[PDB]
């Protein structure tokens, strides 16, 4: 199901499957280990920012704040338009629920690995029909 | 050529402009009152005719626009009385030529 | 990372002077042949210029380099380059050169023709 | 040693003239990223771990890190850690069901070498394991490298020569350096005629 | 095409077809190719339009 | 000059006469005048790629029933054309099995016959191609006829390229 | 006489230490900067409004406003200039490249 | 590898025509609508269909292909989609141009305001250009508020012509933010004007109205301006990078398209569910904000799109202008390959137009050479030498454009070389190299030197041909560029040589002369205190490499042959050189030894100086190079500097203490 | 050809000055063959002096004249020359020479 | 169908093939690639009259391979389709999706919903071929076909053939 | 290393223009691309293993070029269309000199 | 600055000295088209000196 869009890299004159590849970082080249044929030139090894897509899902939200020449008028008017979002209800709740898990974990000077643990727990364990009724306070406790 | 002696009404400039070939300029006597063709800096300006223009782009694969500018309204352009699309053969001295002969169409 | 005394100027790097003050036809037409001035009256230089010489030898040296036929003849010289002035010293270059006039008109020079002085 | 280059004594230099050590400290660290999306300093086999890098992999140990004292030498690897990927994919066409792990180790520059002189292992705030690899290597004063007297008169080594070669007084005595007297007077350096 | 999930129409089904000279093969699946149900709902299509019309005919009289 | 960009045009068709953008009634040859579109039947063709070919191989020296025609042009494109002419082999197979006229009188004959009828020469090359025998099956083959042509002189060019028919 | 007045201002500013610079490069600045009718500064104002080319124009200074601007007015850029040739990384019409090598035939075949 | 073979044909750029895209351009040539603003499937592998991050759109994963073009990262080039906009919204780059435009036109009708039944309006049609005529045409219909529908005859102002028009009141139009608001004046009525109006307005402008205005029918028209399809740059204008080969660290690009698509799919829901009309200003009015951030993030009187570390989102704009921008930082300077950096320092045994490299950047840089029969032999040495070794080479390209690595192949064995095949060797020696010092304020400090394989660490270059770079060593990096194709090394030997620049075409005299401990030891050796004895005389004769083997006849026989130091440095000038200079107080004797004689390459008296073999305009480096051309020029560079440096070698020169003291 | 004949009419003046009757009689005393040895070197030397087309002469003045600023009463000198540039109504000192 | 042309093309020589008598490699190279050759913008080029003489002009050299570019223009017949065009033809395949009809050069496919519904596909019969209750198309079979639609890329035509109009099928 | 601006103003003083083509494609980045001849993008879907070229929205599939640019310029392009401008590339002058 | 300014100025065949446009700067190049390298400073006779200098 789905197309393939794979790419192998194989020696077409060697023949020999699986090939033996080495990939020459240095010299921007990847090539066959046995004959020596290059396979891939001008290989690639800052501008974005760091998301990892699994403590907080795919979410791809930048907000507003002030520049080097900003009226505040637009500012809150901008902030309140943001507000009144519906698709990211939930996203909204959940980073509330991270932000006070996190609040709670340097309350308490725990290490970052306890906040990444209880944040991914809590994550995992969000929406759950047999988790509905009970107290968020718990919910994070359980977390921690 | 209407030599005036201090200033002109805007309600005599709105009809400057007259009935073709007739043209008028408005000249100052503050603004004569020396030759500025005389200044050692100014050099030679000589109208050229129809034909002369003609032959200058014809020689040179010239077009209208690729010609140095002169604007309507440099004092030079004033003295020759120059008008849109009219070339003056300027020759001036030369440090390194003596004699260099340049164009300027007036725009 | 580095902390360096030693000033060097990092290059290319005006644009922080920049934001320091940012505040203050009738002979030719279309593709005709009229573009191919005749032999005749021809009004560019008989010499070929360092631009159409450096061209000349590049170009037959890159030719040489992919196996065209040699016309003169070799006194052991391997290397493209000579051998494409070699050929250039008795005009045996097989090129002709096209100077583009600014109105797009054009002049065709043989390198047998053009007088090599430089 | 024309116009702000020096002419040293290579002999001096074999004797230890301007000789000098170069550490440098290589950190890395363990972290984990979630529950099972961490790391180990580990030593990887080819048989279970995708995209390593070229440089040889013999001078680690069980544990993933080098044992003080080996020599190193360009892009050998001195930390070994591997992180685990999802399993089962296609990439590259060696990929398998065995490389359940891919390699983020840590290789030495590729123009550096030397000897691993202290290796440190010890955990930070967050209780992860990190260490720290001190590689120690010699720069021996060679033909231009930067030199400077007390008086703003920087410059490279020209060239070197060995004794016999350069001048010498009635005494024997061979310059360690030469300068160039030109490098004088447009400077005005007269400190550096007087502190000689 | 099943797998990529392409439409193709009846021109560029030609040159889709293999050596055997049988079947239409797609270019990214390299699966051949099967028949889109087009065509014999044209008798549906003149049902509804029909079944559309008898019901709008008093607007028209409007 | 042209200020070019996806303008509105018609699909190409046959019976509208939109044979595309570069087949013009009205064609500009390499001495740059206007010059008319040319289209020729099979028969026609097979005569002119046949001259063509000895007329190369004439060049190349200097420097009937259908089997042993079919012979000939075949050693003919064996010792004249080089590599990869296995499509003019085709056609020139597809020509000879789908010939009406064997001799350059006949087509000359059918030439001048079409030539002062007023038609195009796409539609008159078409009527000389096909082996029509009815004024309604021609008009109903050709699409363009319809309109153009009256049934009678139909009827006499459709009988008359049948008499010249031979083979 | 501006122009002339321009040149003597420029080889007074160039003189003033006893550099020498020939004449012929602050004669071409010049007769750059006075080639419009009026004294065309060198600024983000001056030359870089003249219809010279987008890219020319945009390489300078004021970028994206000046995309903005021809693609407003859809201006067509004829590719002449040195730095249209630069960003689409063909032979710009310069120095070797301010001609065309074409192969010639006849003494070709004449050679023998 | 290279790239595939294409079939169509190879053209050049001659023409670059600008414009606007139309709305149905943009879905026309998108190959996919947009929908969901996550790039990333739910399962967290696979790229999400009708995402950011669309396979049609293009691939920016080795092991994936694009699902259009079928090709990888070397061949697709990407693919552009589209966002279908709930509302029109202004291009941020257009505001001016929109109030400008909204100032000429009809609010009601869509026609201007001032047509040809005014000479102020026909002389502004005057004008050629687009700018000028558009400026003039704006100041003039900026200050008339009505559409007048009905006006007095041009030729005479006695009977009244009911041109078009509706003759309605246009308002004033000023900006306040990202949004226009009209005055309507008070028999004042002011309001916001709705990006849609304007937009109907536009369309309702006829084809000459615009062209008035300067806008091109089918490439810019005035509605176009009105953003109401915005096209979706592929993944390769906006990649997804990697901290660790785990991160999934996005573009800004890519979140302000999420942030697109999630106020356009807040819009949509606003507008078909019911909303109150200040929610559907306030939703369009972030989609138009998000609109412009993602186009212009630095807008004056402006809030800007913050990262989740607070930083600025970068952008187009921002990637477009400034140093690191496309333009000057990637298009029109760039970074190279086949280039070498690294300290320099003199060497007076190299010849003027040689240079010093580095045994190990000699292995590192490589020229493809092309296999011909007069160099099948060397190149198949070359590559039974391999890559570890100089003389070598490091790659052969076969004709197919197949690149073998010369590692991993000699276990493969020995390759046979064919006719045009490639041979990228190491560069030996007499290469032409491009030898460059930044910042190169003139085309003298960046020319062309012949390689010397040299067992260092440096550039090792002539001391003579330091002045033109302004380089010295007290630690200058300086860059070097090696050619690989045979026409450009060609032009570099013949174009940007070291001999062919001696003079500069700057001051018309020589940028290259000698200096320093030459310049000094040349001065001191043609005193006329000077004079070399015969096994002095016979090392420096023989250190001149064009000495024609003949020894001079010293300047005195008895009692002891001496020659003087003229007589050795007139070995050195080539003969038929003659030049003559007279300082103050030289005569044809001179008491003084001061100015120059030199006669058929003697030289006479005078003792040599700057004035004569410095950068000085008629001294011997010009008048050799201006009679005997420029490799004499440069031989006799090396010539002078070899000799003056033995003299000056076994002569000794210093400076002390003792000599700063009167 | 005018303006053929006004471009060297500076140099004309040179070698009608330089290679006058009486000074080449008098003071260089040449033969024929030295006579017609030294007008062909000096219009092979003239024809090598022209400016060869194609020259990016543009780039070669903006060079020529941008790197003396760096090798550096009224102002003078980097200030003056951006004055002069960057053409601006004011400057620091305004100034004239009447005679 | 048949039709002759004015056709320019412009070709890559190569400096190996710079020797003194360009003129016929140049005019050979011309015929291997011009011969049988389909093109979308013209149909497919049989055969290049007026061998004798060729307009060959001054050939451009490149400014960075060294190859010689010529612009030739030659007269030539050429096999431009059209749609709304009937032909006749041989088939030379067939199968449950339809036949291949041999029109000169080209293989245009008639879709099996292009047929009249007598007509059905029996693969047990050998050859596989369609068959009907008035006549029977086989393999090197006389058949009229019409074509209703052409694609032409770059380099290949494909057409789009059927025998549902009257007068059609095997004559 | 960097061939910024002034090494590309002195090359261009030289006149070395091939040379500096070289620098600017075959030392850094050498993009072949395919235009539209209808219109000036780059929008052509190039199936190379099939031989096939279309720009959708032209609907031409015999009207293709391909060209070398600078895949800094192909990516200036494609950013110039995310700008809603067109950068319509033409292989044939269309105006006299 | 000054090299953005006069980046597209070339002496054409012509010898006159035009931008990218084509627009004339020089009608030719340096006002006498001579080569900036090939120029030596020297001196003219005629113009300085006495007029019974000038005759002798
Ligand atoms: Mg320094
Ligand atoms: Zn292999
Ligand atoms: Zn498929
Ligand atoms: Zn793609
Ligand atoms: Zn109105
Ligand atoms: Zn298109």
């Amino acid at each position: 199901r789905g197309p393939n869009l794979n790419i192998v890299l194989t020696c077409p004159e060697c023949k020999v499957y699986p090939p033996k590849i080495v990939e020459r970082f240095s010299e921007g080249d990847v090539v066959c280990a046995l004959c020596g044929l290059v396979l891939s030139d001008k290989l690639v090894d800052r501008v974005g920012e760091a998301s990892n897509p699994l403590l907080d899902g795919n979410n791809l939200s930048t907000r507003i704040g002030k520049g080097e020449t900003t009226d505040m008028r637009f500012t809150k008017e901008l902030n309140k338009a943001q507000g009144k979002n519906v698709m990211d209800k939930k996203d909204n709740e959940v980073q509330a629920a991270f932000a006070k898990i996190t609040m709670l974990c340097d309350a308490a000077e725990l290490p970052k690995i306890v906040k990444d643990c209880a944040k991914e727990a809590y994550k995992l364990c969000h929406d759950e029909k047999t988790l509905k009724g009970k107290s968020m306070e718990s919910i994070m406790a359980a977390s921690i | 050529i209407f030599v005036y002696q201090n200033n002109i009404t805007p309600s005599a400039m709105k009809l400057v402009p007259s009935i073709p070939p007739a043209t008028i300029e408005t000249f100052n006597e503050a603004a004569l009152v020396v030759n500025i063709t005389h200044h050692e800096l100014v050099p030679k300006h000589i109208r050229l005719s129809s034909d002369e223009k003609r032959e200058l782009l014809k020689r040179y694969r010239l077009k209208e626009s690729q010609l140095p500018r002169i604007q309507r309204a440099d004092p030079v352009a004033l003295y020759l009385g120059l008008k849109r699309g009219e070339v003056v053969k300027i020759i001036r001295k030369s440090e390194t030529s003596g004699r260099y002969a340049s164009y300027r169409i007036c725009m | 990372n580095e902390n360096f005394e030693d000033f060097d100027v990092e290059h290319f790097s005006d644009e922080e002077t920049y934001e320091e003050k940012p505040q203050f036809e009738q002979i030719r037409r279309k593709t005709l042949k009229e573009k191919a001035i005749p032999k005749d009256q021809r009004a560019t230089t008989p010499y070929m210029t360092k631009y159409e010489r450096a061209r000349i030898l590049g170009t037959r040296a890159l030719q040489i380099s992919m196996n065209a036929p040699v016309f003169v003849d070799l006194e052991g010289e391997t290397d493209p380059l000579r051998i494409a002035m070699k050929e250039l010293a008795e005009k045996k270059i097989p090129l002709v050169i096209r100077r583009y006039l600014p109105d797009g008109s054009f002049e065709d020079w043989s390198v047998e023709e053009l007088i090599v002085d430089l | 040693n024309q116009e702000d280059s020096m002419i040293m004594n290579q002999s001096s230099i074999d004797r230890g003239l301007f000789r000098s050590l170069f550490f440098r400290s290589y950190m890395d660290q363990e972290k984990k990223y979630g529950m099972s999306i961490t790391e180990t300093f580990e030593k990887p086999q080819r048989t279970n771990t995708l995209r390593m890098k070229h440089g040889t992999y013999d001078k680690l140990d069980d544990d993933g890190l080098i044992a003080p004292g080996v020599r190193v030498s360009g892009e050998d690897v001195i930390i070994g850690k591997t992180t685990p990927i999802s399993p089962d994919e296609e990439e590259l066409g060696q990929r398998t069901a065995y490389h359940s792990k891919r390699d983020a180790s840590t290789p030495l520059r590729s123009t550096e070498n030397g000897i691993v002189d202290q290796v440190l292992v010890t955990t930070n705030q967050d209780g992860l394991k990190f260490v720290k690899v001190r590689v120690r290597t010699t720069k021996i004063p060679q033909i231009g490298d930067k030199f400077a007297s007390r008086h703003g008169q920087k410059g490279t080594i020209g060239i070197t020569y060995r004794r016999e070669d350069m001048p010498f007084t009635a005494e024997g005595i061979v310059p360690d350096l030469i300068i160039n007297p030109h490098a004088i007077p447009s400077r005005m350096t007269v400190a550096h005629l007087i502190e000689c | 095409c099943p797998i990529c999930l392409t439409k193709y129409t009846q021109l560029e089904a030609v040159q889709l077809l293999n050596f055997d000279r049988t079947e239409f093969l797609c270019s990214l699946c390299d699966e051949p190719l099967v028949e889109d149900d087009s065509g014999k709902k044209n008798k549906e299509k003149q049902d509804k339009l029909n079944r559309l019309m008898d019901q709008i005919q008093p607007i028209i009289d409007s | 000059r042209r200020r070019r960009l996806k303008k509105v045009e018609e699909e190409e068709n046959a019976a509208t006469l939109q044979l595309g953008q570069e087949f013009q009634l009205k064609q500009i040859n390499h001495q740059g005048e206007e010059e008319e579109l040319i289209a020729l039947n099979l028969s026609e063709a097979r005569l002119v790629i046949k001259e063509a070919l000895v007329e190369r191989r004439r060049a190349f020296k200097r420097s009937e029933t259908r089997e042993k025609e079919l012979e000939s042009i075949d050693v003919l494109l064996e010792q004249t054309t080089g590599g990869n002419n296995k499509d003019l082999k085709n056609t020139m197979q597809y020509l000879t099995n789908f010939s009406r006229f064997r001799d350059q009188e006949t087509v000359g004959a059918v030439i001048q016959l079409l030539k002062s009828t007023g038609l195009h020469p796409f539609e008159v090359a078409q009527l000389g191609s096909l082996a029509c025998d009815t004024a309604d099956e021609a008009k109903t083959l050709i699409p363009s006829l319809n309109n153009k042509i009256s049934d009678d002189e139909l009827e006499r060019i459709l009988k008359e390229l049948s008499n010249l028919e031979t083979l | 006489a501006g122009r002339a007045a321009l040149y003597k201002e420029v080889y007074n500013v160039i003189a003033s230490d006893g550099s020498y610079v020939n004449y012929r490069h602050m004669a071409l600045l010049v007769d750059v900067m006075t080639t419009q009718g009026g004294l065309t500064s060198v600024t983000r104002h001056g030359f870089n409004r003249s219809n010279t080319g987008a890219l020319m124009r945009c390489s300078f200074e004021e970028t994206v406003e000046i995309l903005f601007e021809a693609g407003a007015s859809a201006e067509l850029d004829d590719c002449r200039g040195v730095s249209e040739n630069v960003i689409l990384g063909q032979m710009a019409p310069i120095g070797t490249g301010a001609f065309d090598v074409m192969i010639d035939e006849e003494s070709l075949v004449k050679y023998m | 590898v290279g790239q595939q073979y294409s079939s169509a044909p190879l053209r050049t750029v001659k023409e670059v025509q600008f414009g606007l895209f139309s709305p149905e351009e943009v879905r026309a040539i998108s190959v996919a609508k947009i929908r969901f603003p996550e790039t990333m499937d739910e399962t967290q592998t696979r790229a999400k269909i009708g995402g950011l991050n669309d396979p049609r759109l293009g691939s920016i994963d080795r092991n994936l292909k694009c699902q259009t073009c079928q090709e990888g990262m070397n061949e697709c080039p990407g693919h552009f989609g589209h966002i279908d906009l709930a509302k029109p919204v202004f291009h941020v780059g257009f505001i001016a141009k929109i109030k400008k435009v909204c100032e000429c036109v009809c609010m009601h009708c869509g026609k201007l305001l001032l047509d040809e039944h005014n000479e102020l309006m026909r002389q502004a049609l005057a004008i050629k250009d687009s700018k000028k005529r558009f400026a003039a045409i704006w100041t003039l219909c900026k200050t008339k508020m009505v559409c007048e529908t009905d006006v007095p005859s041009e030729d005479d102002p006695t009977q009244l012509v009911s041109r078009g028009g509706c003759g309605n009141t246009q308002p004033t139009i000023r900006k306040d933010g990202l949004k226009l608001v009209g005055s309507w004046k008070k028999d004042p009525e002011l309001r916001v004007l709705s990006t849609e109006e304007i937009l109907n307005i536009f369309k309702h402008i006829s084809v000459k109205d615009f062209t008035s205005l300067g806008f091109n029918e089918v490439f810019s028209r005035p509605e176009w301006m009105i953003l109401t399809c915005l096209p979706v740059p592929p993944p390769p204008v906006r990649p997804s990078i990697s901290f660790n080969e785990s991160q999934r660290g996005e573009d800004d690009l890519t979140f302000k398209l999420a942030d697109i698509l999630k106020a356009n799919i807040s819009l949509e829901t606003l507008e078909h569910n019911g909303a109150p009309h200040h929610a559907i200003e306030e939703a369009e009015s972030l989609l138009q904000f998000h609109v412009a951030t993602y186009m212009d993030n630095d807008i004056a009187g402006q809030p800007q799109a913050l990262q989740k570390s607070g930083r600025p989102v970068k952008s187009i704009r921002a990637r477009l202008k400034g140093k690191e921008g496309r333009i000057r930082g990637n298009l029109m300077g760039k970074r190279v390959d086949f280039s070498a950096r690294t300290v320099i320092s003199g060497d007076p045994n190299l010849e003027l137009d040689q240079v010093g490299v580095p045994k190990s950047i000699a292995k590192t840089l490589t020229y493809p050479e092309v296999v011909t029969p007069y160099n099948i032999d060397r190149l198949t040495q070359l590559v039974r030498n391999g890559p570890n070794e100089h003389p070598g080479a490091k790659y052969v390209i076969r004709d197919s454009g197949d690149r073998i690595d010369l590692r991993y192949s000699k276990r493969a064995g020995d390759i046979q070389l064919q006719y045009g095949w490639k041979v990228e060797r190491h560069i030996m020696d007499n290469d032409p190299v491009l030898f460059n010092r930044q910042p190169s304020l003139h085309k003298m400090s960046m020319m062309a030197h012949r390689v010397k394989v040299i067992p260092y660490s440096t550039f090792r270059l002539n001391l003579s041909v330091t002045s033109p770079y302004n380089a010295d060593f007290d630690g200058d990096e300086m860059n070097l560029h090696v050619p690989q194709s045979e026409e450009t090394r060609a032009e570099l030997s013949q174009l940007c040589a070291v001999p062919l620049q001696i003079v500069s075409p700057q001051s018309n005299k020589p940028c290259m002369g000698i200096v320093q401990d030459t310049l000094c030891g040349i001065r001191k050796l043609t005193l006329r205190d000077t004079f070399i004895e015969l096994d002095q005389v016979l090392n420096m004769l023989y250190w001149v490499p064009d000495w024609d083997g003949v020894i001079p006849t010293p300047a005195i026989i008895k009692p002891k042959p001496l020659w003087s130091g003229k007589q050795i440095l007139s070995v050195a000038i080539p003969n038929g050189i003659h030049l003559q200079r007279f300082d103050e107080g030289t005569t044809l004797l001179s008491p003084k030894d001061n100015g120059m004689l030199i006669i058929d390459g003697q030289i006479i008296f005078g003792v040599v100086e700057k004035k004569t073999v410095g950068s000085s305009n008629g001294g011997l480096i010009h008048v050799v190079t201006r009679e005997k051309g420029p490799q004499v020029c440069a031989k006799l560079f090396g010539n002078i500097q070899k000799v003056v440096n033995f003299w000056l070698l076994h002569n000794g020169f210093s400076t002390g203490i003792g000599d700063t003291i009167a | 050809q005018n303006a053929q004949r006004d471009a060297v009419t500076l140099f004309c003046c040179l070698l009608r000055s330089r290679l006058a009757t009486r000074r080449v009689l008098q003071e260089y005393r040449l033969t024929k063959q030295a006579f017609d040895w030294v007008l062909s070197n000096i219009e092979a030397q003239f024809l090598r002096s022209v400016v060869h087309p194609g020259e990016m002469v543009g780039v070669l003045a903006a060079q020529s004249i941008g790197e003396p600023a760096t090798q550096m009463k009224v102002t003078s000198g980097v200030p003056r020359l951006k004055e002069i540039l960057n053409v601006a109504k004011n400057m620091k000192t305004p100034s004239l020479t009447v005679y | 169908m048949f039709f002759i042309k004015d056709l320019s093309l412009n070709i890559t020589l190569h400096p190996s093939f710079f020797g003194p008598r360009m003129k016929q490699y140049l005019k050979t190279k011309l015929l291997e690639e011009v011969e049988g050759s389909c093109t979308g913008k013209f149909g497919y080029i049989l055969c290049v009259l007026d061998y004798d003489n060729i307009d060959i002009q001054r050939g451009r050299i490149l400014p960075t391979d060294g190859s010689a570019e010529f612009n030739v223009k030659y007269r030539a017949v050429v096999f431009k389709p059209f749609k709304g065009e009937v032909v006749d033809g041989t088939v030379v395949s067939c199968s449950q999706h339809g036949f291949e009809v041999q029109v000169g050069p080209m293989k245009v496919f008639v879709t099996k919903h292009l047929m009249p519904q007598d007509l059905t596909f029996n693969a047990g019969s050998n050859p596989p071929s369609y068959q009907s209750s008035e006549d029977v198309i086989t393999i090197k079979s006389r058949i009229r076909v019409k074509i209703e639609g052409c694609i032409s890329q770059v380099s290949s035509i494909h057409a789009i053939g059927s025998i549902k109009e009257d007068y059609l099928g095997a004559i | 290393l960097r061939f910024g601006e002034m090494e590309r103003d002195c090359m261009i003083a030289h006149g070395a223009a091939s040379f500096l083509k070289e620098r600017l494609m075959e030392a850094s980045d050498a993009f072949r691309v395919h235009i539209c001849g209808i219109c000036g993008l780059m929008t052509v879907i190039a199936k190379l293993n099939h031989n096939q070229f279309e720009c959708k929205g032209c609907d031409n599939k015999i009207d293709i070029y391909q060209i070398h640019i600078p895949y800094a310029a192909k990516l200036l392009f494609q950013e110039l269309m995310a700008m809603n401008i067109t950068p319509r590339l033409y292989t044939d002058r269309s105006r006299d000199f | 600055r000054l090299v953005k300014a006069l980046e597209d100025i070339m002496v054409h065949y012509d010898n006159t000295t035009r931008n990218s446009l084509g627009n004339v700067i020089q009608f030719i190049y340096g006002e006498d088209g001579m080569d900036a390298a090939h120029i030596e400073k020297q001196s003219l006779d005629t113009i300085g000196g006495s007029d019974a200098a000038f005759e002798k």
